[PDB]
């Protein structure tokens, strides 16, 4: 099952044990017991350089674990502003809803991404999109008393 | 000649115990070194005077007095003042670690601490006794150590000595000099307990001394040494009955007679005229009449409350200085007219008169003028409820949701203490209005 | 109630406890070499309560220095006061904790804790009358969240009478954007919560707010932040350290500052507010009560204060500050607790902190502080939700079961704290 080692590479950070695994069959979309995919876990885990190489070997960016996450969504949660870029780049979905009813935009809204928060606005994010306890992004900079955020969300 | 024992606890007490003692030494003319010159009888005697101070076979004339407190830093100062070589050492009494404004700590788990050897210096003076009356109590209501530590000794005292008297000398908590947020509930709980064990007790209300320094004394912002110089000229007065020679309040029987009908409204009011600045050393000297008369004016109260919302119960005028009997009876017929004064149906409706003619003395460094007379009155009237109805109000808003209740249960008390103390309190109430 | 016994723990705890032991010993008139050259009594009168008195009139702090990580202690001893330490009292490991709280609570740590206790045990030995300890450390980083918890529960069971206080430094992503630091600090606030009696809340994000938008600094350092810690730390410790009208101490202040013994976080005020390099009365009460002024970020507009404790630094009229502290309670009365009756305390200090005449301290025990509560509540979740690197505590022995438990009591922290905003006296 050379898809369980591939999944414990991508998390890694083993970019050879990735190529070599791909070479020989390793189902690049393979899930854990959750339904993350070796793309969530490098993501997750900043690893630019394999996020690259699935891409290029048929990952599907838009994969959803068992909670509704996407790539994306745990790359803004995490804060890899290089990873998400080229998540977007490659056709992410950057109003993906989650089971809680979070956006990538409510996930850097929340950990102070700013930077994230820009990117994610230049490419469209939806910041009328409501989580499950009726929330907008704007909504937290104001609960959260976060000036800097709310500059940023009224540009 | 019976001796009198005075008991200072805490800060408060031990401050009031200090300027007290220096007015005692002026008005009997004994050093600080505890000479007396005037005392023909060296080693021992039965003048009046001795019910407050023994003799030793030097001559020296020291207080029959204790002072107590759990840290040591306030009783230093004395161990250091002018007054250093007047107390028994071994009468001054110090822990190391304080009660913290939380009457448990006092009572309950520091106090213990410390008790024992309290009463055994407390035995070593009534030892020295002939006849001994009782004890007078300093301390304030507010203090971890005034309320819980006072408490704990005043249920002590009560087994060890039964047929003795014990009077205190309470201060009342103000917001203006206040130390702690829980002041009400120390109030309080200190009351309570202490209720069966005193028979008479003089409150001294911190905000009616603060506007008196205020108002009289032109002071703008009144300190401790302001407020106690005022008070100490007041205890001075009720005590002087019983330290010189008199025909009214001579001992502490007597105190109970004249002023309380029943045991627990044992809380008589103290009004106390001329409070005059000692800027105006020139001042128009007043007459028997116009102090007389300030002695019904709220303003010149010990506890601030308003005697024609209530019904008197007993009335002792105590004068000093320069005073003729017949200008007191014509002044108190005067008085006597006035519909403010009310007593109740089942009490004769007379003033009982005591004068001393020496004029009060002055402290060096006192804000007050020099008076050729001057009058203290003693009245046990329903309207010092007022007081007792204020302080049980911040208790409630403060008991309703158990804010800082914690602090006291912490240090072995129980919960319950809290509403068996509040329910005593609402009978002290109901007391005095089924009275009047 | 007399010497205190400090103990700094993990890097930021060492960085503001080394500025704390620059700052009071230039108040205290104390070189660093330890040796007295002041010119008032007032200097000396309290100098015990952090001081150990050594032969020679040596003054030496009761400081205890601790951290996993080994380049602290050459980052202390290179410091202004960094010889002022007793070279027995710095207790360091060899290796990090990584900024994982687990490392600090259950493993690293715990490995050497019983050392930093022999060395508490020696300084409390040497004490008249301890009254109690004071701990400096930040709850974002796994040193001094993880270890200083785990070194306050061991000093609580072995010295459960005396008090323990915390300036505890609160994450924000705005200074470090570390997304494990709501992880440790919500493992860290459940330890809090129960195991210490006063804990003042030093916010980064707060901090952090003061230097951009009130100093006007665009980028702001340790350093800028530090020299705001450093003068909450003087102005909160002032009636401990000088004579006063009170003879304050740590347990009269809890007293009378904690009604609940859950609500036990301060929000710390300083007015007025200055920068490195760079006042009447009714200005410095308004400052020291505006929402720009605080050391927390909450708007204290958006709760009701419990109790509040307010120290006054300088030569000023105390007439000036009784009439304005009553004037501030009379207009702005819907934000304090009826039921609370006298639950604002003031005191006046003759000796001012360096390069000011005027000061203003102050110490609210506000319903408000949920606001930062719920920030880092927020922020737990969002990564909880996720499980996002939940296998670096789980690996190092943690139950996930403790996660849900931190969750739970920090929850419940707020619903207490907005149980008393809504109280009404009736
Ligand atoms: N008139 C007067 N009131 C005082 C004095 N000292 C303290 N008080 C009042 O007494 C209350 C505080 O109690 P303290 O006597 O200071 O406390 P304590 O008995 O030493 O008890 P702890 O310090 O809590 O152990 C407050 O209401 C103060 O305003 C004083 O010298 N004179
Ligand atoms: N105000 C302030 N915050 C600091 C300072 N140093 C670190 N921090 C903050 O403290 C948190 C990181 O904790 P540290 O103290 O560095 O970590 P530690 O306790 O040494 O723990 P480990 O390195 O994980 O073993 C972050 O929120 C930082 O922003 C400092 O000097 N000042
Ligand atoms: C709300 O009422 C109260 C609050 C505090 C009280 N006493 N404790 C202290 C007060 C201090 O400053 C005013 C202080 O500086 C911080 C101090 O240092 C430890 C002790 C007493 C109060 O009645
Ligand atoms: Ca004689
Ligand atoms: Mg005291
Ligand atoms: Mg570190």
């Amino acid at each position: 099952d050379l898809g369980k080692k591939l999944l414990e590479a991508a998390r890694a950070g083993q970019d050879d044990e990735v190529r070599i695994l791909m070479a020989n069959g390793a189902d690049v979309n393979a899930t854990d017991a959750s339904g993350l995919t070796p793309l969530h876990l490098a993501a997750t885990y900043g690893h630019l350089e394999i996020v690259e190489v699935l891409l290029k070997h048929g990952a599907d960016v838009n994969a959803i674990d068992i909670m509704g996450s996407t790539p994306l969504h745990l790359a803004a949660l995490i804060g890899h502003l290089e990873i998400v870029e080229v998540l977007l780049k490659h056709g992410a979905d950057v109003n993906a809803v989650d089971t809680w009813g979070d956006t990538p935009l409510h996930l850097a809204a929340i950990m102070g991404h700013l930077e994230i928060v820009e990117v994610l606005l230049k490419h469209g994010a939806d910041v009328n999109a409501q989580d499950k306890f009726g929330k907008t992004a704007f909504d937290i900079s104001i609960d959260n008393g976060n000036e800097d955020l709310a500059e940023i969300l009224q540009k | 000649m019976r001796e009198c024992i005075s008991i200072h606890v805490g800060q408060a007490g031990v401050q009031i115990g200090n300027a007290c003692w220096e007015l005692y030494c002026l008005e009997h003319g004994i050093q600080p070194d505890g000479q007396m010159p005037s005392d023909k009888t060296i080693g021992g005697g039965d003048d009046s005077f001795n019910t407050f101070f023994s003799e030793t076979g030097a001559g020296k004339h020291v207080p029959r007095a204790v002072f107590v407190d759990l840290e040591p830093t306030v009783i230093d100062e004395v161990r250091t003042g002018t007054y250093r070589q007047l107390f028994h050492p071994e009468q001054l009494i110090t822990g190391k670690e304080d009660a913290a404004n939380n009457y448990a700590r006092g009572h309950y788990t520091i106090g213990k601490e410390i008790i024992d050897l309290v009463l055994d210096r407390i035995r070593k003076l009534a030892d020295q006794c002939t006849g001994l009356q009782g004890f007078l109590v300093f301390h304030s209501f507010g203090g971890g150590t005034g309320s819980g530590f006072t408490s704990l000794l005043m249920e002590r005292l009560s087994v060890d000595y039964g047929k003795k008297s014990k009077l205190e000398f309470s201060i009342y908590p103000a917001p203006q000099v206040s130390t702690a947020v829980v002041e009400p509930y120390n109030s309080i709980l200190t009351t309570h307990t202490t209720l069966e064990h005193s028979d008479c007790a003089f409150m001294v209300d911190n905000e009616a001394i603060y506007d008196i320094c205020r108002r009289n004394l032109d002071i703008e912002r009144p300190t401790y040494t302001n407020l106690n110089r005022l008070i100490s000229q007041i205890v001075s007065s009720i005590t002087a009955s019983l330290r010189f020679d008199g025909a009214l309040n001579v001992d502490l029987t007597e105190f109970q007679t004249n002023l309380v009908p029943y045991p627990r409204i044992h809380f008589p009011l103290a009004t106390y005229a001329p409070v005059i600045s000692a800027e105006k050393a020139y001042h128009e000297q007043l007459s028997v009449a116009e102090i007389t008369n300030a002695c019904f004016e709220p303003a010149n109260q010990m506890v601030k409350c308003d005697p024609r919302h209530g019904k008197y119960m007993a009335c002792c005028l105590l004068y000093r200085g320069d005073v003729v009997p017949k200008d007191v009876n014509a002044a108190i017929a005067t008085i006597k007219t006035k519909r403010s004064i009310q007593f109740v149906d089942w009490c004769p409706t007379g003033f009982k008169v005591g004068i001393n003619y020496q004029p009060p003395t002055v402290v060096p460094g006192g804000d007050l003028a020099k008076v050729q007379r001057a009058v203290c009155m003693l009245s046990n009237t329903t309207a010092i409820a007022e007081a007792w109805a204020r302080l049980d109000h911040k208790f409630d808003l403060m008991y309703a949701k158990r804010a800082f209740v914690h602090w006291y249960v912490g240090e072995g008390m129980e919960e319950g203490e809290f509403s068996e103390a509040r329910e005593d309190m609402a009978a002290l109430e109901k007391d005095y209005e089924e009275v009047g | 109630m007399r010497e205190i016994v400090h103990i700094q723990a993990g890097q930021c705890g060492n960085q503001i406890g080394a500025k704390f032991w620059e700052v009071i010993s230039d108040e205290h008139g104390i070189d660093p070499t330890g040796s007295y050259h002041g010119d008032s009594d007032l200097q000396l009168e309290r100098i015990n309560v952090y001081y150990n008195e050594a032969t020679g009139n040596k003054y030496v702090p009761r400081a205890i220095l601790v951290d996993l990580e080994p380049g602290t202690m050459d980052s202390v001893r290179s410091g202004p006061f960094g010889q002022i330490f007793r070279p027995d009292n710095f207790v360091f490991g060899q290796s990090g904790a990584g900024n994982n709280w687990a490392k600090g609570h259950y493993t690293e740590g715990a490995e050497l804790v019983d050392s930093v206790l022999d060395v508490v045990r020696k300084e409390s030995e040497s004490c008249d009358c301890l009254q109690g300890f004071q701990l400096t450390h930040s709850l974002g980083g796994g040193t001094g969240s993880g270890m200083g918890t785990l070194l306050i529960s061991k000093i609580r069971e072995e010295y459960p009478d005396r008090i323990m206080n915390t300036f505890s430094v609160m994450p924000s992503p705005k200074v470090s954007d570390t997304v494990v630091e709501p992880y440790n600090a919500t493992l860290s606030v459940h330890q809090l919560v129960e195991n210490t009696d006063e804990t003042y809340c030093i916010d980064n994000e707060a901090l952090y707010d003061i230097c951009f938008r009130t100093l006007k600094l665009t980028t702001p350092t340790y350093g800028d932040l530090n020299h705001l810690v450093s003068a909450t730390m003087s102005g909160v410790t002032t009636c401990l350290r000088f004579p006063g009208q009170l003879n304050a101490d740590l347990r009269k202040l809890a007293v009378n500052m904690v009604p609940f013994p859950r609500l036990h976080f301060f929000m710390p005020g300083f007015a007025p507010l200055t920068s490195r390099g760079s006042l009447t009365v009714p200005e410095l009460t308004q400052q020291m009560f505006d929402s720009k002024n605080m050391m927390a970020a909450c708007d204290p507009r958006h709760g009701r204060y419990l109790t509040v404790a307010a120290i006054f630094r300088g030569r000023m009229s105390m007439k000036e500050v009784d009439e304005q502290m009553l004037n501030v309670q009379n207009k702005n009365s819907s934000y304090f607790v009826e039921w609370i009756p006298n639950n604002v305390k003031t005191a006046v200090c003759d000796i001012p902190p360096r390069g000011l005449k005027m000061s203003a301290t102050f110490i609210g025990n506000s319903t408000a502080i949920q606001e930062l509560f719920k920030r880092i509540s927020e922020q737990f979740t969002a990564m909880f939700r996720r499980k996002a690197f939940l296998h670096w505590y789980t690996g190092e022995g943690m139950d996930e079961m403790e996660f849900t438990e931190a969750e739970s009591n920090m929850n419940d922290l707020v619903s207490e704290y907005q149980q008393y905003q809504d109280a009404t006296a009736d």
